[PDB]
């Protein structure tokens, strides 16, 4: 080759490599962080972000009465001087006290010394991993940050000798630091959790500190909040002897009214991740942090005083961070105190920095969160982003309460106050400003996010889940009023939402319907805790290993299996496969049996209905498999430990079919010469019941303690039923004319030995349970003469559960097409007091997907773990679904 | 003053709420007519179901 | 009928010790439910051993809320040196 083209090609590589290191550093310093998530609570009623939304659009003044139940003296504490103060009403979380002590495992000792900022603050951080489309416990063990800008305000007062009750928990209850701490050891987060004290600009600088750790790779995602909590009225007394608060209390942010600024509670925060991560994990992006910035003034007129210098040089790093020129955002956040002081300095901050050079007919929009609900102190802006985000969203800013008029402290003659509200070419952007009083400026710039199907699985279940019943009342109220309002949803993509965002508690529910028309009254009847057709309800067992139980005859109906054929293609490549074993050994195919094909044979023949029922029983433990309930044992009964010996790997697909085919050929001449009844009685009463017939009757099957089998003559079947009628015992006949597990099977004897000639048998994978034994064997044991004794042999069936159930197991899935020994199996479990959970797959004239999600439905109630990924889907549309109905108790300290 | 009482107005925290179930009997003064209360009630329940 | 009866003491100390003062934590602590899961810690911990070694007049280990997470593993361990 050529020395040009040599080289060309090391060029190439060379310039590749630049490109990718450049596109790292500019990853690396320059990275937009995405808003997956957010939740806040705020004076006004406001629970949500759509609450604070709803409010500040509808213009609401969130400013009320002291409370009157923290112990306050509201009535002597008010005076309009030596230590009093002048205003009787602010921002407040009246429900502040009000916390879930159980849910998050914390105890109403701690919780009550507990300082309620990290009250607040753990049930904040819940709901905004809820509504990220993130389940809470899921995140355990991830590199997740937590940065929570907090103060200690003062709930167990150290300087004051700490109340008897309170003992051994003001420390872990009150140090600020604990505020983020706690939400990383509930949660299992791993990545830092530092608490930032910075007053009036802690949350912002902890959004700006998330942000860094994000782009250094020290965290996959990040909580950046804040909280502020008034357990005492200090704060308004201390700020009432300098005429700072306002007369009446409201924030007149950058009006001529401007005459002080009245302190509010709050808590409000974010979860926050990588935008890359985020479009990679498919989680849904609210907004997109550009830049940050962060900076002190220094010589300042005062510690305690404002600096237009400052203000604007925060804002033009956080511009240049963001690599945003000074016009590309058109709103604006501000910090917006309402004092004589602060409002002039902070206008000219903002004319100076952003309004310059922009065009003559879009000025920047001022407007402030706190005119709403006043200054929330630390939590101010955390909340602010919050505005803007909601804004951003429904496309129009909200007017900023009680502007009079514009200040004339400031030359407006570029920027303009959002005065009453105004709507909506580029992606829209937003700064956001939180001036401290320590002097600590932060500004953040915020972008609106970038613009971002599969066939609806029927009946999709809908799943909900508690930790209590009320709790799990509320949610189906909560989830019922959020359905209501939205026109149309996609119940698939509400299951799979339901499904995979949302922890499963103990106490669960399940809606398993087809039709859009009765899942409503469903929710309803779940609300009010009714019963309804549709509706499943259980308590989740911790722990339990699963079962899968293969009964015999009996579980037979025409059309079974038919449906699931069309709707289900893996139960229909099972049954292909289980055709293609079975047609060497057999002169038909099983798929025109199952169908119903013109000419098929139908099952009254003995020698084609176990075959149907070994395929079908088969093809629905492989599904079960798929969906994701690995058996942890599994357990047949007469010809269905066949089909159990399939599932634990001891035999192959061709050798049960043999063993299956060639036994009920060989089975077929004792056709007529006998019969089985069920009657319900002990063991031993059956046995000495049937001693005067002798060799002529036997013990078929003891199903459970009360149930028993009996196998033999039609004459003997017949004098035996009669005598049960004198005696007045529940004997049914079932519909068999072959007599099996009696003497009478003896005289195919050797046919018997030839049918299960040729196999190869192979340890079991799974631990499976020989009726026959009555305890677990070994796979390489399965030979002839066992399978022989099956055939001949009482089945022990109850002794068998007894057993597994000594062993631990706890669910039992019966693979059938429709439920024959779950009644023995019941009745087992309550004989030995054992907390075990029956369950079906499918049932008579019900084998459609709509039974399965059913069955499948009622197992994962019962506790049993579905990989709910197969069922509905690998990724849907992401849904808004409500939050976690807390039930919360007053949890405060009295002197 | 251990027998000295007096009534006042506790402020509370905005309660969730719940779903109006079934029909809710509205009863008014004709006087009214359709004005203020009457109408924005009767929607109010109306959309509460 | 002894199990029973130490299941229900120690279930009463552990509300006890659970709650600030004075019904709906007493049901609270199910024989299951896992005491870390209650929200557990050290000095919690020795205040249920000395309660309930002044219960039994038993010297019991200063872990025995740990080692033996769910009540009804504290009943066994009861019943065991006992
Ligand atoms: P228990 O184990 O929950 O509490 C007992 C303890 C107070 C000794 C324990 O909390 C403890 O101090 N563990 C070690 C903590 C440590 O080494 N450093 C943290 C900063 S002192």
């Amino acid at each position: 080759v050529t020395d040009s083209e040599k080289v060309a090609e090391y060029l190439r590589r060379a310039t590749l490599d630049l490109r990718a290191a450049r596109q790292r550093i500019r990853e690396l310093e320059s990275e937009p962080i995405a808003i997956i998530g957010m939740a806040c609570r705020l004076p006004g009623g406001v629970d949500s972000p759509e609450g604070l939304w709803e409010l500040v659009d509808s213009g609401t003044d969130a400013i009320a009465g002291f409370p009157l139940d923290r112990g306050w003296d509201v009535e002597g504490m008010y005076d309009p001087a030596p230590g009093k103060t002048y205003v009787k009403e602010a921002g407040f979380l009246y429900d502040a006290g009000e916390f879930d002590a159980g849910f998050f495992g914390i105890s109403p000792r701690e919780a009550v010394s507990m300082d309620p900022q990290q009250r607040l603050m753990l049930e904040a951080s819940w709901e905004a991993f809820e509504r990220a489309g993130l389940d809470p416990a899921r995140q355990r063990g991830t590199a997740t940050g937590v940065f929570v800008g907090a103060t200690a305000t003062g709930y167990v007062s150290p300087a004051a000798e700490v109340p008897e009750g309170a003992e051994g928990f003001a420390i872990t209850g009150n140090m600020t630091a604990v505020t983020s701490g706690r939400i990383s050891y509930t949660l299992g987060l791993q990545g830092p959790a530092v608490t930032i004290d910075t007053a009036c600009s802690s949350s912002l600088v902890a959004l700006h500190l998330a942000c860094q750790s994000l782009r250094q790779g020290e965290c996959t995602t990040a909580l950046a909040g804040g909280v502020t909590v008034m357990p005492t009225p200090t704060a308004f007394t201390e700020f009432s002897r300098q005429r700072g608060l306002a007369p009446d209390g409201r924030c007149k942010s950058f009006a001529a009214a401007a005459d002080g600024t009245n302190w509010a509670e709050g808590v409000a925060v974010l979860v926050v991740e990588r935008l890359s991560d985020a479009r990679r994990n498919g989680h849904r992006v609210l907004a997109v942090v550009r830049g940050t910035a962060i900076n002190q003034d220094g010589a300042s007129n005062g510690l305690s005083a404002p600096n237009d210098l400052a203000q604007e040089r925060v804002i033009r790093s956080a511009l240049d961070n963001a690599g945003l020129t000074a016009s590309d955002v058109d709103a604006v956040e501000a910090h917006g105190t309402g004092t004589t002081l602060g409002d002039p300095i902070e206008a000219q901050a903002l004319l100076a920095a952003y309004g310059h050079e922009r065009p003559a007919h879009r000025p920047l929009r001022v407007g402030s969160l706190k005119s709403n609900i006043g200054h929330a102190g630390p939590a101010a802006g955390v909340a602010g982003v919050i505005k803007m985000v909601m804004a951003m969203r429904h496309g129009v800013l909200p007017r900023s309460l009680h502007i009079d008029e514009p200040t004339p402290q400031v030359d407006w003659s570029a920027v303009t106050l959002l005065t009453e509200p105004v709507d909506w070419d580029r992606p829209r952007r937003a700064g956001v400003s939180a001036f401290g009083i320590s002097g600590t400026n932060a500004h953040v710039i915020l972008e609106q996010a970038p613009t971002q199907p599969a066939p609806p699985v029927p009946a999709a279940p809908w799943l909900l889940s508690a930790k209590t019943p009320a709790a799990l009342r509320a949610q189906a109220r909560r989830l019922h009023t959020h359905l209501a309002r939205h026109p149309h949803p996609d119940p698939t993509d509400i299951a799979h939402a339901l499904a995979t965002t949302r922890t499963p508690h103990e106490h669960r529910a399940a809606l398993v319907t087809d039709d859009h028309g009765t899942r409503g009254p469903a929710l309803a009847a779940l609300a009010e805790g009714a019963p309804d057709a549709c509706l499943i309800s259980g308590t989740a067992l911790s722990k339990g290993r699963t079962v899968f139980v293969f009964p015999g005859q009996g579980s037979q109906w025409t059309g079974m299996g038919r449906e699931l054929l069309h709707t289900s293609p893996e139960f229909a490549a099972y049954i292909a496969e289980c055709e293609t074993a079975l047609n060497d050994f057999v002169d038909w195919s099983l798929t025109d049996v199952l169908r119903g094909t013109e000419g098929a044979p139908g099952y009254d023949r003995v020698d084609v209905v176990q075959p149907a029922l070994f395929a079908v029983m088969v093809s629905l433990a492989r599904l079960w498999q798929h969906h994701g309930i690995h058996p942890d044992a599994v357990i047949g009964h007469s010809q269905g430990e066949i089909a159990a010996a399939h599932i634990a790997g001891a035999l192959s697909l061709q050798d049960a079919a043999r063993i299956v085919a060639l036994r009920s050929q060989a089975l077929l001449p004792l056709a007529g010469l006998g019969g089985m009844t069920s009657l319900a009685l002990p063991h031993d009463q059956a046995l000495q019941l049937i001693q005067p017939w002798g060799q002529d009757l036997s013990i078929a099957s003891v199903n459970g303690p009360h149930s028993t089998v009996v196998s033999g003559t039609t004459h003997a079947l017949d004098e035996l039923h009669t005598t049960c009628d004198t005696q007045g015992v529940r004997a049914r006949r079932i519909p068999v004319d072959y007599a099996s597990h009696s003497a009478q099977v003896e005289s195919i004897r050797d046919t018997v030995l030839q049918a299960a000639t040729g196999i190869n048998p192979q340890p079991t994978t799974i631990p499976l349970y020989s009726t026959v034994t009555g305890q677990p064997i070994d796979g390489t044991q399965l030979d002839a003469d066992y399978w022989y004794t099956n055939l001949r042999h009482t089945v022990r069936f109850e002794e068998t559960t007894r057993a597994l159930l000594g062993s631990g197991h706890r669910h039992f899935i019966e693979t059938t097409a429709h439920p024959v020994l779950a009644l023995a199996l019941e009745e087992t479990i309550e004989a030995t007091g054992s907390d075990a959970r029956v369950t079906g797959t499918l049932r008579r004239d019900h084998g459609d997907l709509t039974q399965l999600h059913t069955a499948l439905a009622t197992a994962w109630t019962h506790g049993i773990d579905v990989d709910w990924t197969a069922v509905l889907g690998d990724r849907r549309t992401p849904f808004e679904l409500p939050t976690y109905a807390f039930q919360r108790q007053r949890y405060w300290l009295e002197p | 003053d251990d027998l000295r009482y007096k009534v006042t107005w506790k402020p509370t925290a905005v309660a969730d709420g719940a779903s109006a179930t079934g029909t809710w009997l509205v009863v008014v003064p004709e006087s009214l007519a359709g004005g203020g209360w009457p109408v924005v009630v009767a929607r109010a329940v109306d959309q509460a179901g | 009928e002894r199990d029973r009866a130490l299941l229900e003491v120690v279930r009463g100390n552990a509300a006890s010790v659970m709650s600030h003062g004075a019904t709906a934590t007493l049901e609270a602590v199910e024989p299951t439910r896992a005491f870390r899961d209650l929200g557990f810690d050290s000095l919690m911990a020795v205040e249920l051993r000395n309660r309930i070694g002044a219960a039994t007049g038993l010297r019991l280990a200063p872990t025995l809320v740990f080692d033996h997470p769910t009540p009804e593993a504290v009943v066994r361990h009861l019943r065991a040196e006992l």
